[PDB]
């Protein structure tokens, strides 16, 4: 049934700019308001404006906080919203979301697309260094993913087939680059009998690495 | 149009009532509707709508969420809480401007538990790359009140250490922290012990975790 699913966020530089999109499936797109909202790390939701449907001639409203600077926008032939955002600065980085607002008797905000993360920075791409960590009746072994810029990463273990025992901590910025580590607890009984594996991803420089946690 | 939530944070345990105020600088209703919707996030997650129209229940949500009141003063109740509502809670206008409140941040009580030490030193492959960190896990632990001091060779080492808490887990409701202390291969390579001490009210002495780098 109903789908939002945006792209487009990453790193851009300090008075740049940037166009997210957000793909929708399973409504009729063009009889709903659709809305922009974003939160930056750490604090709390901000609406940015909407985009009416077609019985309001897909006018356009924005937050005083954005007004002039970004521009919302509507493809109904292909059912995609747009914000379009100019002189970015430090302040505007954040996770940013689109959400069917109002249509047919509808309450607004119900769905909502997964986010995407803008950051703004003077600061280069670099990719993360991967490393195992392994120890010296349940054991614990680890990921460490350090110096990567911007975030986000993903980890996983095993592909996913180990999901509970897992704590993937936020990210710490150290002068310019971010530094995150992973960590997951099994029985002994199954290690290293049955290996264990860390997935990292960072798509903002096509890596993708798998770390085998090897004993000493 | 501001909407302004009650303590911003609150902490109640397991099967007892959550309640979080939301206050509007001016009314949000009008004769026939009140406009306040109540959401649910949680870390890495888009919000999730609990109430719409100030008291009804949106399809799909657990019926221990219920919202009331009207003109300026709303209310949201969780009861039982359960493990799984350990999340931020947002108000929001639903119509106009659709202003969001600032976010309560729900903690779920329970009983104390220790933390799970593990100690891990740098990864042979990242002392090929030239660089050393030493990390070690604190899991599981409740509350959330912890401190890790690092020694090398017995003297407590401030700089470069690196803290990451992981938010109050949905299954058991304990916290866990990640601490990275970074550090030149010239440095780790010049000294020998390394120790990571945990203080929390589990123990009345540090849990210790310790490694020597000619035994390994
Ligand atoms: N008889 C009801 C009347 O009582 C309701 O309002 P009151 O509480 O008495 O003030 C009214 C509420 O309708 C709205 C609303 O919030 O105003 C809007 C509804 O959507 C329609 C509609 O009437 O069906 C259709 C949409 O396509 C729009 O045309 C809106 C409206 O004309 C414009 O809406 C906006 C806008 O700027 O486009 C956004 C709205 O969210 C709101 O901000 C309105 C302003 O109130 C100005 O009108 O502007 O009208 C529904 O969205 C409705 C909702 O389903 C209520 O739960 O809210 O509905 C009468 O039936």
């Amino acid at each position: 049934e109903v789908m939002l699913v945006e792209s487009g966020g990453g790193l851009v530089q300090p008075g740049g700019s940037l166009r997210l999109s957000c793909a929708t499936s399973g409504f009729t797109f063009i009889d709903y308001y659709m809305s922009w909202v974003r939160q930056p790390p750490g604090k709390a939701l901000e609406w940015l404006g909407f985009i009416r449907n077609k019985g309001n001639g897909y006018t356009t409203e924005y937050s005083t906080s954005v007004k002039g600077r970004f521009t919302i926008s509507r493809d109904n032939s292909q059912s995609i919203v747009y914000l379009q955002m100019n002189t970015l600065r430090a302040e505007d980085s954040a996770t940013y979301y689109c959400a069917r607002d109002i249509g047919y008797g509808n309450s607004p905000f119900a769905y909502w697309g997964q986010g995407t993360l803008v950051t703004v920075s003077a600061a280069s791409i670099t990719p993360p260094s991967v490393y195992p960590l392994a120890p010296g009746s349940m054991v614990t072994l680890g990921c460490l993913v350090k110096g990567y810029f911007p975030e986000p990463v993903t980890v996983t273990w095993n592909s996913g087939s180990l999901s509970s025992g897992v704590h993937t901590f936020p990210a710490v910025l150290q002068s310019d680059l971010y530094t995150l580590s992973s960590s997951v607890t099994v029985p002994s009984s199954t290690w290293p009998s049955e290996t264990v594996t860390c997935n990292v991803a960072h798509p903002a420089s096509s890596t993708k690495v798998d770390k085998k946690i090897v004993p000493r | 149009i501001v909407l302004t939530q009650s303590p911003a944070s609150l902490a109640v345990s397991l099967g007892q009532r959550a309640t979080i105020s939301c206050r509007a600088s001016k009314s949000v209703s009008s004769s026939v509707n009140s406009y306040m919707h109540w959401y649910q996030q949680k870390p890495g997650q888009p919000p999730k709508l609990l109430i719409y129209l100030a008291s009804n229940l949106e399809s799909g949500v657990p019926a221990r969420f219920s919202g009331s009141g009207s003109g300026t003063d709303f209310t949201l109740n969780i009861h039982p809480v359960e493990e799984e509502d350990a999340a931020t809670y947002y108000c929001q206008h639903s119509r106009e401007l659709r202003t969001f409140g600032g976010g309560t941040k729900l903690e779920i009580k329970r009983a104390d538990a220790a933390p799970t030490v593990s100690i891990f030193p740098p990864s042979s492959e990242q002392l090929t790359s030239g660089g050393a960190s030493v990390v070690c896990f604190l899991n599981n632990f409740y509350p959330k009140d912890i401190n890790v001091k690092w020694k090398i060779d017995g003297s407590e080492r401030q700089n470069g250490v690196l803290n990451s808490w992981t938010d109050q887990d949905s299954k058991d409701s304990t916290y866990s922290m990640s601490s990275t202390l970074t550090l030149t291969k010239d440095e780790y390579e010049r000294h020998n012990s390394y120790t990571c001490e945990a203080t929390h009210k589990t123990s009345t002495s540090p849990v210790v975790k310790s490694f020597n780098r000619n035994e390994c």
